[PDB]
C-alpha cells in the first residue's frame, strides 16, 4: 500500500527548498562571477560539463547503457580538453 | 574410386633455391644497416 | 559562539562557500532520510539511489576541502588546487553515472 | 490443471464454438508449467493431453518506473547535479575579497 | 581439488 | 615495541603454515613418527616441520643480520657463515624428509 | 607438434634465464645507482 | 649509453619472460589429450559464455535457463557473477571484429594464461609500491610458475579465479598507491577495479574486510594522517554504490553481517576525524580528555548498534559457507553439503611445501623485515600475511589466495639478501647459495606442473606397460549418445557432481545441477538414489523423470563412482527425512559398510546397488578371478 | 589410418554402434598441397577435385552442399561439372586478415550414390600482386602499434 500523492507532492517542494537557501546564503557570503574573462576554453569547458549532466538526464528518460556510455565517452575527451587548456590559465595567475 | 599414385613435388633444388630467399634478406637488411649516414 | 565567530574571521572566503555548501547538502540528505522513516519504503532502490548520492557528494565535498585548504600543504604537496578540483568532478561524473543507473 | 509439481490453478473449461477454452491468469511462481487436461469418467475413454510451457519472471526493463511515491528521491538526485554545476560557476571564477 | 563430492 | 610485534608475527606464521589446524578437526595420534600416505600426519610429524621451518627462517633472518652495520667483524662473520650453514642444512633436512613422503619426487639437494 | 619433453626443458630453461636476468638487474642497480 | 635506458630495456625484458614463463608453463594439458574443458564447475562458465555469445549482453542478463532444475528454473542473470563471461564474450567480439575467426570454446581454453601474465604484471606493480624494483622483479618472476596458482588455472581449466587473483592483485596495487598518494582519482580507480572485483567472483568479501581492518589498525597505531580519510571514505561510498549494481548481489552489503565491518569503520573514522579536527580548533589543555573519551565512545556505540541490528533479524548472520571458517565443526553436523566437497577441507604441510617450494621457508623473514620498517602500506601487507596464512590453514581450497602475499614476502627477502651481499669469498658463496636455491625452485615448479597438476578428468588415461597410453573416453561417449539418440525435452536423473557436465556434453534437462541452491531437492534425489524401486519411481514419477544415469567404476580401477559417494546420498536425504531413511541401516550389524554377502539385505535391494551392478555378477574378466 | 601406395584408407569407428534410428554426426578434415590439383596459365587458374568423395562403401547421401571457398581476388569464376548440380548465389566468406570477402560457390545435390564420384573444374583468374594485399595489414598493424607510441611521448598534459 503506497502513500497518499499529497505527501509525496509536498515533499518533493520541500526538497526543492533548501537549494533557495544556498543562493541565499551565497549572496550573504558575497560569492560573485568575476574572474570570467571570455576565453574559448572556459566557455567551452563549462558548456561540456552543462552537456555531460544533461547527458546524465537523457540516460535517465530514454537512452541504453551502451550509447550513453559512447556519448559520455566524447563528451568527457572534450571537456578533459578545454579543462586541461583552463585549468592552466588558471594556475598561471596564483603561481604568478 | 582410389586416385593413384602421388605426385612429386617439383618444388625447388638444393644448395641454390633453398637459401636464395634467406640470402635475399641478409642482402637487404645490411644496406638498411648504412642508412646512418 | 566563540568557535563560530573564530570560524568567521579564520576561514578564507572559498572554504567557506564550500562549507556552505556542505550544509546544503547534509539538509537535503537528512530530509529526505526524514521522509523515508515518515512514509517507509516501497521503491528502496530509488531510497538507496537517493540517499547515497547525498552522502556521496557530501564525502567528496569534504574531501575537496581538505585537500584545497592552505593548512593542510604540509601532508600533500604534490597536488595542486587545480588537480585536486579536476579529480573532484572526475569522482563527481562516476557518482552520478551509477546514481542515474541505480534510480 | 495447470501444475508445476502439484496443480497451482484447476478450472472448468467453456465450451464455444465447438471448443473448450478458458481464459485465466499465470501465477506468481515462475518456472516451468505444464497443462493437464485428464478427462476420465466411467464408460468414456481416459483423455489426457499434456502440454509444457515455461514461465520466466519479468525482464528488466519491464519493472515499473517513475512512480508517484518516490518523485522526492528522483527531485533530490537531480537537485544535486544543479546544485554541482552551480557550484562550478561560482569556484573558479571566484573574486576573492 | 574439485567440486565434487569427497570419495 | 615492534620487535615483539614481529616475533609473535612470525611465530603465529610459522605455527600456521605447518598445519595445526589438520591437528583441530582431525585429531591424530602421535606415534605407532612419520605418517605413511600423503594426505594423513602424525602430531609429532608437524612439531619436527615447525622446527626445521621456524630453522630455515632464522637461518635467513641471521644472515641479513650479519651483514647489517652489527658490533665488530668477529661475531659479524660468524653470524654469517651460521647463517650460510643453517640454511642449507635445515633446509636439505626438510627436502629429504618431503622426498621420504612421495616416492616419486626425484629431487635433492644435499639429501645426507 | 611439441612433446612433453621438449617443452619441459623449454620451461626449465626459461625459469633459469629469468632468474639469472633478476640477479643480473640487482647487480647493475647496486653498483650503478 | 646511459644505464637508465638499459635498466628500464632490462627491466621490459625481464616482465615479457616472465609473462612468456608463465603462458607456456600451463599447456601440459593442451600439447596432450585436447583442448578441451576439464572440471566439472568450468563447463557452466562455458554454456552460459556461449549464451553470451550467440544472444548478446542484454539476453544473458534476462536469461531464464529452463533446461535446469527442471520444475523449478534457474535464473542465471540474476544468480551468477558475470565477471568471466563477459571478458570472454568482449574479447570473442575484439578478435571477431578484426576477422580472426577464432571460436568461442578455443577463447574458453586459453583465456587463463593470457591473464595470468596480467596477474605477474599486478604482483609487480604491488610489490615495487612496497620495496625497490628489485623485488618488483623477483616477484613478477616467482608468480608465474608457481604451482599454487597453477592448480586452478592451467590452459582448459575455465573457473572464477583466473580472473580473480589479477583483479584481487590489482585492487592491492590501487588502493596502497591511493593511501600513499591520498588523491581522489587512485580512489576512483580502486573503486572501478573494486567493482570488477565484485563482478568476477565471491572473493570481494576478503578485499572489503581487509580495507576496514587495516584502516583501524592504522587507527589504533595512532598513524591517522589526512590522507587515509580522503582514501577510505571515498572508496567506501563509491564502491558500496558500484557493488550493489550487480544482480547476483542485491543488497546484500546492507544486509549481510559481511559488510558490516566496513561501516563500522566508516562511521568510527567519521567522528574520530570530527574529534580530532575540533581538537585542533579548541584549546589542547583544556578538553583533550573529552576528546579522548569521545572517539572511545562512539567506537563502542557503533559496536553496539551492530549487536543489536545483527540480534533483532534486521541485519542477517553469516552464511553457512563463510561461518565454517570460524566453528570448523558446524559442516558436517547441520549442513552436510557443506563437508561433502572435497574443496572445503583443511590443508597439510605436504600441500604447503609441495605449492611452494623455498617460498614458504623464506616467507617469514620477509615478514620479519616489513615488520621492522614500518609504513602506512606494510601495516597492510602484514594484515594481509598474517590472515592469508590463517584461512588457508583451514580449507584446501583457498591457498590459491595466499600465495600472492607468499610471493612479495619472499621476494622481498630474497631481494634484502642480494642488496647486502652483490656489489670476498664469504659474499660470493652467499649469491651463488641464493642463485642455486632458485635453480631448484624453477625445477620443482616445472616438476609438479608437469605430473600433479595437469591432469583432464574428462578423458582418463590408462598408460601400458611398454609406455604406451590408451584413453579410457566413456563420459564423452555417454553423453554424447544421450545428446543424439534421446528426445530434445527428456530428464536425466544424477547426483549433483556432474549436473553442469551433463547440460554442457550432453543438452539434456538436468534435475539437479552443481550449483547448490536448493537442498531440499537434492534431498529428494538422494532419497530416490537410496531407496528401493517402489519409493524411487514414485519419487520419479512425480518429478516427470525420463533416464537414470549413474557412473560405476568397477570394471575398470576408478575411485569415485557412486558406490563411493553413497553414503553422502544417504546422509543429505536423513537430514531432510528423518523418518525413512537411516543411515545405521546401509551398515552391516558388525557396523562396516560392505558389498558382500556380510552386506546389509537394505542396501541390497537399493536402487543405487541394483542400478549399478545390474548383469554384472556375470561380467568375469579374462584373468583368472571370481 | 593406413597409408596405402595409391590412397591413404582410415577406418572410422564411431563413439557408440549404431542399432536402428541411431545416429551420429562427425567431421573429417584434411588438407593436401596444391601441386596436384591446380593447374594455372599466366593469369587463368584452373582447380579439378571431386565433387563427392568416398566416405563408405555403397554409400548413399540424401542432401549434399558442396561449397568452395576460392581466394579473395578471384576476378571471373566458371564451373563445370559432369552432372546436374543446383547451385546456389554465392556468398561472401570472411577469414583471417581479409578487407573484401572472398568468392564462395555453393551447389546442392539430392540423392546422391557411389558412383556420382566424378570431378568438377572452376576455372578463375586472380592477379598475382594482390597476394601481397595479405602481407601488408600485418605491416600496417604494426605500424601503427608503433605509431602510437610516438605520438605518446609528445604529449604533456600537465596543468603547472
Ligand atoms: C585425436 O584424434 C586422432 C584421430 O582419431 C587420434 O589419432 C589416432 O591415434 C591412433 C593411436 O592412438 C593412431 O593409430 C594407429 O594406426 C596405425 C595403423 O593401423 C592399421 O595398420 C596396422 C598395420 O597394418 C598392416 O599390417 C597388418 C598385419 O599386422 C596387415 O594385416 C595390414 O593389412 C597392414 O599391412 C594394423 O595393425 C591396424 O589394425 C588394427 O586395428 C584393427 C581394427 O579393426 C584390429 O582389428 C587389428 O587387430 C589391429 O589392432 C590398422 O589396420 C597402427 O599401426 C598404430 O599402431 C601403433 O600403435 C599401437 C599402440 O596403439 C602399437 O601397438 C603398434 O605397434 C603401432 O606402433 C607404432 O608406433 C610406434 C611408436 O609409438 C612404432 O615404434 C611402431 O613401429 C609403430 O609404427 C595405431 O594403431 C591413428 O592413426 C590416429 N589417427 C589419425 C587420423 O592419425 C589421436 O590419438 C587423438 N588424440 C588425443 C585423443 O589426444
Ligand atoms: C560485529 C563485527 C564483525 C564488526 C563490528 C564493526 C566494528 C565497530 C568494528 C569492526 C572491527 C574490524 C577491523 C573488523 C574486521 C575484522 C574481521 C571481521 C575479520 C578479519 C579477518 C578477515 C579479513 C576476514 C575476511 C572475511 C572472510 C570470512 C573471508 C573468507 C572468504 C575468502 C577469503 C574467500 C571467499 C572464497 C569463497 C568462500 C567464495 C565462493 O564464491 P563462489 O564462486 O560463488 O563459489
Ligand atoms: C572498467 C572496469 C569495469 C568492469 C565491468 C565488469 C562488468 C560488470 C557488468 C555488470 C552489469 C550488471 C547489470 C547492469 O549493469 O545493468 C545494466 C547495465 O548494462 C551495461 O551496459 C553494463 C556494461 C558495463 C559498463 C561498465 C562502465 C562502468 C562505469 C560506470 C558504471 C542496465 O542496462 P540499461 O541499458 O541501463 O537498462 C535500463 C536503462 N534505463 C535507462 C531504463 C535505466
Ligand atoms: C632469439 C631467437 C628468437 C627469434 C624469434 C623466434 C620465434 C619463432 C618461434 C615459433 C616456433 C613455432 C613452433 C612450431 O613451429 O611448431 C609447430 C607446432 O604448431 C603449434 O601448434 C605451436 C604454435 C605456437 C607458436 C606461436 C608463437 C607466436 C608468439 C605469439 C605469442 C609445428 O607444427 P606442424 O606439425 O609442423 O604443422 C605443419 C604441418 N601442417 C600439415 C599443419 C601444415
Ligand atoms: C576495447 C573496448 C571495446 C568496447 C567494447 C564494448 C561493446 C562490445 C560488446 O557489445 O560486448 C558484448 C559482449 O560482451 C559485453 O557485454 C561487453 C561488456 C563489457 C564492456 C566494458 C565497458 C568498456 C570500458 C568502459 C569505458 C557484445 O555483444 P552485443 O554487442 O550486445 O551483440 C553481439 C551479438 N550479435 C549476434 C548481436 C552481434
Ligand atoms: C579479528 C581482528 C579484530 C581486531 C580488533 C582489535 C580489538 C581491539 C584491541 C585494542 C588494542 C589496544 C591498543 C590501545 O591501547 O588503544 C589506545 C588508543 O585508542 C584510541 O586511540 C581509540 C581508537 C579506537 C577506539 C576503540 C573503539 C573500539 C570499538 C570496536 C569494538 C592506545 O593508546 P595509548 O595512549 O598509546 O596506550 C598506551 C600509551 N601510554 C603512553 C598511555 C601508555
Ligand atoms: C566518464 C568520463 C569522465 C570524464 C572526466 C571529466 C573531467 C572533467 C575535467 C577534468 C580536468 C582535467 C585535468 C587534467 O587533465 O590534469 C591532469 C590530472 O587530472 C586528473 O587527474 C583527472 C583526470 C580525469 C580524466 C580521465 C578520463 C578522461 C578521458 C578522456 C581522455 C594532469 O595533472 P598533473 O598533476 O599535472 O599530472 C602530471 C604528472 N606527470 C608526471 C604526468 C606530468
Ligand atoms: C549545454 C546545455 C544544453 C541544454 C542541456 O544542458 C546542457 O542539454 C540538453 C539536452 O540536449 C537535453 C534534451 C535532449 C533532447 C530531448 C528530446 C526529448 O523529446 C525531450 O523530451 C527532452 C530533450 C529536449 C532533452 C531535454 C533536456 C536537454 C534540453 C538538456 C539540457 C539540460
Ligand atoms: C526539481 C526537479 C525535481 C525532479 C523533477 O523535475 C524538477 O520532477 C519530476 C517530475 O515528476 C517529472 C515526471 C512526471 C511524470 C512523467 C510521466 C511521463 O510518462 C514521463 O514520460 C515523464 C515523467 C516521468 C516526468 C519526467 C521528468 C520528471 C521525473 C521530473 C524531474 C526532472
Ligand atoms: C546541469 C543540470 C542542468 C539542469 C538539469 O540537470 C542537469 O537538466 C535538466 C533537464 O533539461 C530537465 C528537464 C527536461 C525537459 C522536461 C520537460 C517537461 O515538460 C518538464 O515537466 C520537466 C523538464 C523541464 C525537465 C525538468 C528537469 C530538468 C530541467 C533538468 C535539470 C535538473
Ligand atoms: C560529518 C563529518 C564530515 C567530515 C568531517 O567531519 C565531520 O568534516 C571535515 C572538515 O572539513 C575538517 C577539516 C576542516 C579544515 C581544517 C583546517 C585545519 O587547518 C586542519 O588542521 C584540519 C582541517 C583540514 C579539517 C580536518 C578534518 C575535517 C576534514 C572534517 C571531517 C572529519
Ligand atoms: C597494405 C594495404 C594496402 C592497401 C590495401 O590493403 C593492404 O590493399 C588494397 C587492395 O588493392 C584492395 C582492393 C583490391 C581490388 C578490389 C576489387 C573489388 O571489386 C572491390 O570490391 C574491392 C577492391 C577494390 C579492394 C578494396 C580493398 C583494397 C583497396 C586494399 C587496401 C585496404
Ligand atoms: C592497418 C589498418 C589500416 C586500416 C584498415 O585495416 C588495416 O585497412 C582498411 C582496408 O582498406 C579496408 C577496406 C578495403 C576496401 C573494402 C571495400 C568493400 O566494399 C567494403 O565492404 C570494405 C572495405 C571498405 C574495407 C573495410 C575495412 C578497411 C577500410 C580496412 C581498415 C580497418
Ligand atoms: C520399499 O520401501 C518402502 C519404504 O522405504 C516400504 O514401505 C513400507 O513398507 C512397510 C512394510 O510393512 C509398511 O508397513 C509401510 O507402511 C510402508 N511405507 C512406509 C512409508 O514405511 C516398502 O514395503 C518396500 N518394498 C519392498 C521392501 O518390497
Amino acid at each position: 500500500k503506497r502513500p497518499p500523492t499529497v505527501v509525496s507532492n509536498t515533499f518533493t517542494a520541500l526538497i526543492l527548498s533548501p537549494l533557495l537557501l544556498l543562493f541565499a546564503l551565497w549572496i550573504r557570503i558575497g560569492a560573485n562571477v568575476s574572474n570570467f574573462t571570455f576565453a574559448p576554453s572556459t566557455i567551452i569547458f563549462h558548456l561540456g560539463h552543462a552537456a555531460m549532466l544533461g547527458l546524465m538526464y537523457v540516460y535517465w528518460t530514454q537512452l541504453n547503457m551502451f550509447q550513453t556510455l559512447k556519448y559520455l565517452a566524447i563528451l568527457g575527451s572534450v571537456t578533459f580538453l578545454a579543462g586541461n587548456r583552463m585549468l592552466a590559465q588558471q594556475a598561471v595567475k596564483r603561481t604568478a | 574410386v582410389q586416385s593413384g599414385p602421388r605426385t612429386p613435388n617439383p618444388y625447388a633444388s638444393d644448395n641454390s633455391s633453398l637459401m636464395f630467399p634467406i640470402l635475399v634478406a641478409f642482402g637487404v637488411f645490411i644496406p638498411t644497416l648504412f642508412c646512418l649516414c | 559562539s566563540r568557535f563560530l565567530e573564530e570560524y568567521l574571521s579564520s576561514t578564507p572566503q572559498r572554504l567557506k562557500l564550500l562549507d556552505a555548501y556542505l550544509l546544503y547538502i547534509l539538509l537535503t540528505g537528512a530530509l529526505q532520510f526524514g521522509y523515508c522513516l515518515l512514509v517507509g519504503t516501497f521503491p528502496f532502490n530509488s531510497f538507496l539511489s537517493g540517499f547515497i548520492s547525498c552522502v556521496g557528494s557530501f564525502i567528496l565535498a569534504v574531501c575537496l576541502r581538505i585537500q584545497i585548504n592552505p593548512q593542510n600543504k604540509a601532508d600533500f604537496q604534490g597536488i595542486s588546487p587545480e588537480r585536486a578540483f579536476a579529480d573532484f568532478l572526475f569522482a563527481s561524473t562516476i557518482l552520478h553515472l551509477v546514481v542515474m543507473n541505480f534510480v | 490443471e495447470f501444475v508445476r509439481i502439484d496443480p497451482f490453478v484447476r478450472t472448468f473449461l467453456k465450451k464455444k464454438g465447438g471448443k473448450y477454452s478458458v481464459q485465466f491468469k499465470l501465477p506468481d511462481v515462475y518456472g516451468v508449467f505444464q497443462f493437464k487436461v485428464d478427462y476420465n469418467r466411467l464408460g468414456y475413454t481416459h483423455l489426457y493431453s499434456s502440454t509444457q510451457v515455461s514461465v520466466r519472471p519479468l525482464q528488466h526493463t519491464q519493472y515499473e518506473r517513475f512512480i508517484p511515491s518516490a518523485y522526492p528521491y528522483y527531485a533530490s538526485a537531480f537537485s544535486m547535479m544543479l546544485g554541482l554545476f552551480i557550484f562550478s560557476i561560482v569556484f573558479l571564477h571566484m573574486k576573492e575579497k | 581439488a574439485a567440486n565434487a563430492t569427497a570419495a | 615495541n615492534k620487535t615483539g610485534w614481529a616475533f609473535a608475527a612470525l611465530c603465529f606464521v610459522l605455527a600456521m603454515t605447518s598445519g595445526q589446524m589438520w591437528n583441530h578437526i582431525r585429531g591424530p595420534p602421535y606415534a605407532h613418527y612419520i605418517h605413511g600416505s600423503s594426505q594423513a600426519q602424525f602430531v609429532a610429524e608437524t612439531h619436527i616441520v615447525l622446527l626445521f621451518n621456524g630453522g630455515v627462517t632464522l637461518g635467513m633472518v641471521l644472515l641479513c643480520e650479519a651483514a647489517t652495520s652489527d658490533m665488530d667483524i668477529g661475531k659479524r662473520k660468524i653470524m654469517c657463515v651460521a647463517g650460510i650453514g643453517l640454511v642449507v642444512l635445515f633446509f636439505s633436512w626438510m627436502l629429504s624428509i618431503f622426498r621420504s613422503k612421495y616416492h616419486g619426487y626425484p629431487y635433492s639437494f644435499l639429501m645426507s | 607438434m611439441i612433446t612433453d619433453v621438449q617443452l619441459a626443458i623449454f620451461a626449465n630453461m626459461l625459469g633459469v634465464s629469468l632468474f639469472l636476468l633478476v640477479v643480473l638487474y640487482h647487480y647493475v642497480a647496486v653498483n650503478n645507482p | 649509453s646511459q644505464p637508465a635506458g638499459w635498466q628500464s630495456l632490462l627491466s621490459f625484458t625481464i616482465l615479457f619472460l616472465a609473462w612468456l614463463a608463465g603462458f607456456s608453463s600451463r599447456l601440459f594439458a593442451v600439447i596432450r589429450f585436447e583442448s578441451i574443458i576439464h572440471e566439472f564447475d568450468p563447463w557452466f562458465n562455458y554454456r552460459s559464455t556461449h549464451h553470451l555469445a550467440s544472444h548478446g549482453f542484454y539476453e544473458f542478463l534476462n536469461w531464464f535457463d529452463e533446461r535446469a532444475w527442471y520444475p523449478l528454473g534457474r535464473i542465471v542473470g540474476g544468480t551468477v557473477y558475470p565477471g568471466l563471461m563477459i571478458t570472454a564474450g568482449l574479447i570473442h567480439w575484439i578478435l571477431n571484429t578484426l576477422n580472426i575467426t577464432v571460436h568461442i570454446r578455443d577463447v574458453c581454453v586459453f583465456l587463463a594464461p593470457t591473464f595470468s601474465g596480467l596477474t605477474s604484471i599486478s604482483t609487480f606493480l604491488l610489490t615495487r609500491e612496497l620495496w625497490n624494483q628489485g623485488a618488483g622483479l623477483l616477484a613478477a618472476c616467482f608468480i608465474a610458475i608457481v604451482p599454487g596458482y597453477i592448480s586452478r588455472s592451467v590452459a582448459g581449466s575455465f573457473d572464477n579465479e583466473g580472473i580473480a587473483i589479477f583483479a584481487l592483485q590489482f585492487t592491492y596495487y590501487l588502493w596502497v598507491k591511493s593511501v600513499k598518494t591520498g588523491s581522489v582519482f587512485w580512489t576512483m580507480c580502486c573503486c572501478l577495479s573494486y567493482f570488477y572485483m565484485v563482478s568476477a567472483w565471491g572473493g570481494y568479501v576478503f578485499i572489503i574486510n581487509l580495507i576496514p581492518l587495516h584502516v583501524f589498525v592504522l587507527l589504533l597505531m595512532q598513524r591517522y594522517s589526512k590522507r587515509v580519510y580522503i582514501a577510505y571514505s571515498t572508496f567506501y561510498i563509491v564502491g558500496l554504490i558500484l557493488s550493489m549494481q550487480i544482480p547476483f548481489v542485491g543488497f546484500q552489503p546492507i544486509r549481510t553481517s559481511e559488510h558490516m565491518a566496513a561501516a563500522g569503520v566508516f562511521a568510527l573514522l567519521q567522528a574520530y576525524a570530527f574529534l580530532q579536527y575540533l581538537r585542533d580548533r579548541l584549546t589542547k589543555q583544556e578538553f583533550q580528555t573529552l576528546f579522548f573519551l569521545g572517539v572511545s565512545l562512539a567506537a563502542g556505540a557503533v559496536f553496539l548498534s551492530v549487536i543489536y541490528l545483527t540480534y533483532t533479524g534486521y541485519i542477517a548472520p553469516w552464511s553457512g559457507r563463510f561461518y565454517s571458517l570460524w566453528d570448523t565443526g558446524y559442516a558436517k553436523i547441520h549442513i552436510p553439503i557443506i563437508a561433502s566437497v572435497s574443496e572445503h577441507q583443511p590443508t597439510t604441510w605436504v600441500s604447503f611445501f609441495f605449492d611452494l617450494h623455498i617460498l614458504v621457508c623464506t616467507f617469514p623473514a620477509g615478514l620479519w623485515f616489513c615488520i621492522k620498517n614500518i609504513n602506512d602500506e606494510r601495516v597492510f601487507v602484514a594484515l594481509y600475511a598474517i590472515s592469508a596464512v590463517y584461512f588457508a590453514g583451514v580449507m584446501v581450497r583457498l591457498m590459491l589466495t595466499l600465495t600472492p602475499v607468499v610471493c612479495m614476502l619472499s621476494a622481498i627477502a630474497f631481494s634484502n639478501v642480494f642488496e647486502h651481499y652483490l656489489g670476498p669469498n664469504i659474499k660470493s658463496i652467499v649469491t651463488m647459495l641464493m642463485l642455486m636455491l632458485l635453480m631448484m625452485f624453477a625445477v620443482h615448479c616445472t616438476w609438479v606442473t608437469s605430473n600433479a597438476y595437469s591432469s583432464p578428468s574428462v578423458v582418463l588415461a590408462s598408460y601400458n606397460h611398454d609406455g604406451t597410453r590408451n584413453i579410457l573416453d566413456d563420459f564423452r561417449e555417454a553423453y554424447f549418445w544421450l545428446r543424439q539418440n534421446t528426445d530434445e525435452h527428456a530428464r536425466v536423473m544424477s547426483w549433483w557432481d556432474y549436473g553442469y557436465q551433463i547440460a554442457g556434453m550432453a543438452n539434456r534437462t538436468t534435475l539437479v545441477d552443481n550449483n547448490t541452491w536448493n537442498n531440499s531437492h537434492i534431498a529428494l534425489v538422494g532419497k530416490a538414489m537410496s531407496s528401493n524401486e517402489t519409493a524411487a519411481y514414485k519419487i520419479m514419477r512425480t518429478l516427470d523423470v525420463d533416464y537414470v544415469l549413474v557412473i560405476f567404476g568397477g570394471v575398470i580401477g576408478y575411485s569415485g563412482d557412486d558406490i563411493n559417494k553413497f553414503l553422502w546420498m544417504v546422509r543429505i536425504a536423513e537430514g531432510e527425512h528423518p523418518k525413512d531413511i537411516r543411515e545405521s541401516d546401509y551398515f552391516t550389524p558388525q557396523g562396516e559398510f560392505r558389498v558382500d554377502k556380510a552386506g546389509s539385505p537394505t542396501l541390497l535391494n537399493c536402487l543405487m546397488y541394483k542400478m549399478s551392478y545390474y548383469r554384472f555378477g556375470e561380467m568375469q574378466l579374462d584373468f583368472r578371478t571370481p | 589410418l593406413l597409408i596405402l601406395d595409391d590412397s591413404v584408407e582410415m577406418e572410422i569407428r564411431p563413439r557408440f554402434p549404431l542399432f536402428g534410428g541411431w545416429k551420429t554426426h562427425y567431421i573429417v578434415g584434411y588438407n593436401l598441397p596444391s601441386y596436384e590439383y591446380l593447374y594455372n596459365l599466366g593469369d587463368q587458374y584452373a582447380l579439378k577435385m571431386r565433387f563427392v568423395d568416398h566416405v563408405f562403401d555403397e554409400q548413399v547421401i540424401d542432401s549434399l552442399t558442396v561449397k568452395i571457398i576460392l581466394p579473395e581476388g578471384a576476378k571471373n569464376i566458371e564451373i563445370d561439372s559432369p552432372y546436374e548440380i543446383s547451385r546456389a548465389p554465392d556468398e561472401l566468406h570472411y577469414t583471417y586478415l581479409d578487407t573484401f570477402g572472398r568468392p564462395v560457390i555453393v551447389a546442392y545435390k539430392k540423392n546422391l550414390v557411389e558412383q556420382h564420384i566424378q570431378d568438377i573444374v572452376v576455372h578463375y583468374t586472380f592477379n598475382k600482386v594482390l597476394m601481397l594485399q595479405e602481407p601488408l595489414l600485418v605491416v600496417a598493424a604494426f605500424y601503427i602499434l608503433f605509431f602510437t607510441v610516438i605520438i605518446y611521448v609528445r604529449l604533456d598534459f600537465s596543468i603547472t
